[PDB]
Formats: C-alpha cells, sequence, structure tokens
C-alpha cells in the first residue's frame, strides 16, 4: 500500500549522524505530494531527479536515511562536500540519485542548558566512503604515542555532543534530516508513484 | 550567546612568567569545557590546556606541562593560564575556546579539540624574547 515515510519524517525522535539510520521502502505506492508540496522544509535539494516528477516514476528500492545535525552542517548533506560530517559521519556520493530534506527542529531536540543525547564523530584515521556508517568508540590516538586508557590531548574521545540549547542560534540549532535515495536496478520496480 | 575575552600577554623574557585570562559570557551550559589554544607563527593551531566544569579537572599538552596551569574563578566566569617558565617557542597568539562536554552512556568525557570547539575568541599575544 502506501509507503511508510511518515514513520521516518514524523519520528518522535531521531538519531545521531555518526549512527545514522537507514530504512528501506519497498513494495508499495507513494505520493510525494506530502513531501514536495509541503512548505515546512528548509532543505529540498534533489539530485538526478526532479522532485515534481516523482509520482510518474518507479524505482527498485528507496532508502530513507535519517539523522540530526546543525544547520551550518546541512550543506554537507550534499554531493561532493567536505567537513566534519561529510568526511567523518555521513557521506553522499558524487553519483547521488536522490533527494535531501531538512527542517528546523529546535522545538523537539533542544533543552534548557544542553540536550546531550545527540553526538557527532570528531575524527577518523580516514574519510568515510559513500554510504558508509561508523559507530566505533575507539580511543583516537592523536599523538602517535602508544594509547592505553584514555588520556589527555593525545588520546581522544571521538564523539562530541551537540549541546543543543534552544537559545542557540539557527546554524547551531537542531535540524532533522531525511536522505531519500532512489535506485534503479536491473530487476522489477516495486516502489512507484501513485499514478 | 557565548562571548569570550582573552586578556594578558606581552613581551616576557626567557624563564619568565605571564598569566593569561579568559572572560566568559553567556554559557548557559550545564556540562562544559574551556580550552587554551595557541598559534605560533606559520604553524598550525595547538591546544594547551583543558578544564572540566564539573570538578575542575584539567589536562595539558606535553611540553606545556610543569609550567602552565589552569584555574577557574567561577564568579567572574573567568578561566586562566599561569604561564611560568617561558621559552621562545612559546611565542604565539593564544586562544580561548568553549565546548560542550560529551556524555556517552552516562560516562562523562570532556574534550578540547582544536578541530572541534563550539565557541572561540579573538586571541591574546604572548612574545618571549630578550
Ligand atoms: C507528518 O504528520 C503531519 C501532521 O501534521 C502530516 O500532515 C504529514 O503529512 C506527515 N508527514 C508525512 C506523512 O510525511
Amino acid at each position: 500500500n502506501l509507503c511508510p515515510f511518515g514513520e521516518v519524517f514524523n519520528a518522535t525522535r531521531f538519531a545521531s549522524v555518526y549512527a545514522w539510520n537507514r530504512k528501506r521502502i519497498s513494495n508499495c505506492v507513494a505520493d510525494y505530494s506530502v513531501l514536495y508540496n509541503s512548505a515546512s522544509f528548509s532543505t529540498f535539494k534533489c539530485y538526478g531527479v526532479s522532485p515534481t516528477k516523482l509520482n510518474d516514476l518507479c524505482f527498485t528500492n528507496v532508502y530513507a536515511d535519517s539523522f540530526v545535525i546543525r544547520g551550518d552542517e546541512v550543506r554537507q548533506i550534499a554531493p561532493g562536500q567536505t567537513g566534519k560530517i561529510a568526511d567523518y559521519n555521513y557521506k553522499l556520493p558524487d553519483d547521488f540519485t536522490g533527494c535531501v530534506i531538512a527542517w528546523n527542529s529546535n522545538n523537539l531536540d533542544s533543552k534548557v542548558g544542553g540536550n546531550y543525547n545527540y553526538l557527532y564523530r570528531l575524527f577518523r584515521k580516514s574519510n568515510l566512503k559513500p554510504f558508509e556508517r561508523d559507530i566505533s568508540t575507539e580511543i583516537y590516538q592523536a599523538g602517535s604515542t602508544p594509547c592505553n586508557g584514555v588520556e589527555g590531548f593525545n588520546c581522544y574521545f571521538p564523539l562530541q555532543s551537540y549541546g543543543f540549547q534552544p537559545t542557540n542560534g539557527v546554524g547551531y540549532q537542531p535540524y532533522r534530516v531525511v536522505v531519500l535515495s532512489f535506485e534503479l536496478l536491473h530487476a522489477p520496480a516495486t516502489v512507484c508513484g501513485p499514478k | 550567546d557565548v562571548q569570550l575575552q582573552e586578556s594578558g600577554g606581552g613581551l616576557v623574557q626567557p624563564g619568565g612568567s605571564l598569566r593569561l585570562s579568559c572572560a566568559a559570557s553567556g554559557l548557559t551550559l550545564d556540562y562544559y569545557a574551556i580550552g587554551w589554544f595557541r598559534q605560533a607563527p606559520g604553524k598550525e593551531r595547538e591546544g594547551v590546556s583543558c578544564i572540566s566544569s564539573s570538578d575542575g579537572s584539567t589536562y595539558y599538552a606535553d611540553s606545556v606541562k610543569g609550567r602552565f596551569t589552569t584555574s577557574r574563578d567561577n564568579a567572574k566566569n573567568t578561566v586562566y593560564l599561569q604561564m611560568n617558565s617561558l621559552k621562545p617557542e612559546d611565542t604565539a597568539v593564544y586562544y580561548c575556546a568553549a565546548v560542550p562536554s560529551t556524555y556517552y552512556s552516562g560516562t562523562y568525557y570532556y574534550t578540547c579539540h582544536p578541530g572541534g570547539m563550539d565557541y572561540w575568541g579573538k586571541g591574546t599575544q604572548v612574545t618571549v624574547s630578550s
């Protein structure tokens, strides 16, 4: 029947970007009219696909990826970009066929004096390859000095909280993000437009 | 709405001492960290000291150890750096920064990252010569 996207966009609570969530939509019909005629969204950047032509199309599988970041960082939910998120938490390929959406969530994800439940990963030995996901808490050895325990400026915790406060500024206020990825394979196309 | 003013710094000679000072504004945070950073000429930014807000816990960069120390007077919301046996390579523009602490699973960690702090300040200059 209807493809379950309201369970993805209307989730009571989302996840941290380093631990990003993927939900696969399959064998169903969807009107994206909920999505694109909306006006409640900050970010609506589509790649390889007109979002207005989505109901006239069929795909083999659809992947809804959801997470939370700041607004200064959405730019990074984009093809071919760099920085803390793109390089170490969530990567989009240059060959992205899909759409990316976000909106302010300062009313759901912030707390007076800091909401710490949202974390991003500060560093990795290498850059995350497309669609990769990393949840490791391995003490990061900055100083190239043997690391045991956890110590100082030379051994570091790789994750950082966002400390969301409602009184923060918009680029520092919370944004829920949904990456909708649309795939055509050499097999049957279940996920289609209403018409 | 967090503002920070670093104060202190001048020409000091070798073996010398100076004491720096951050000014803290708007922290409304419950668990935070304040860092001292420095950027020498033509080199990258480096961290000198971190203090936790909960207990005042502190860490230091290796070379800085034994000489520089960090304290807090909660009242003026100021954080300091007692610089004490100055050397020429300690010449730099020194910096304040603020950061949220991180609470993974109720295990508290505080990280002062030159790559990653939320709030920063203009800077203070410390020169060490004869
Ligand atoms: C989320 O719930 C709202 C209710 O305000 C609804 O209007 C919207 O269509 C839902 N989002 C979906 C189905 O993507």
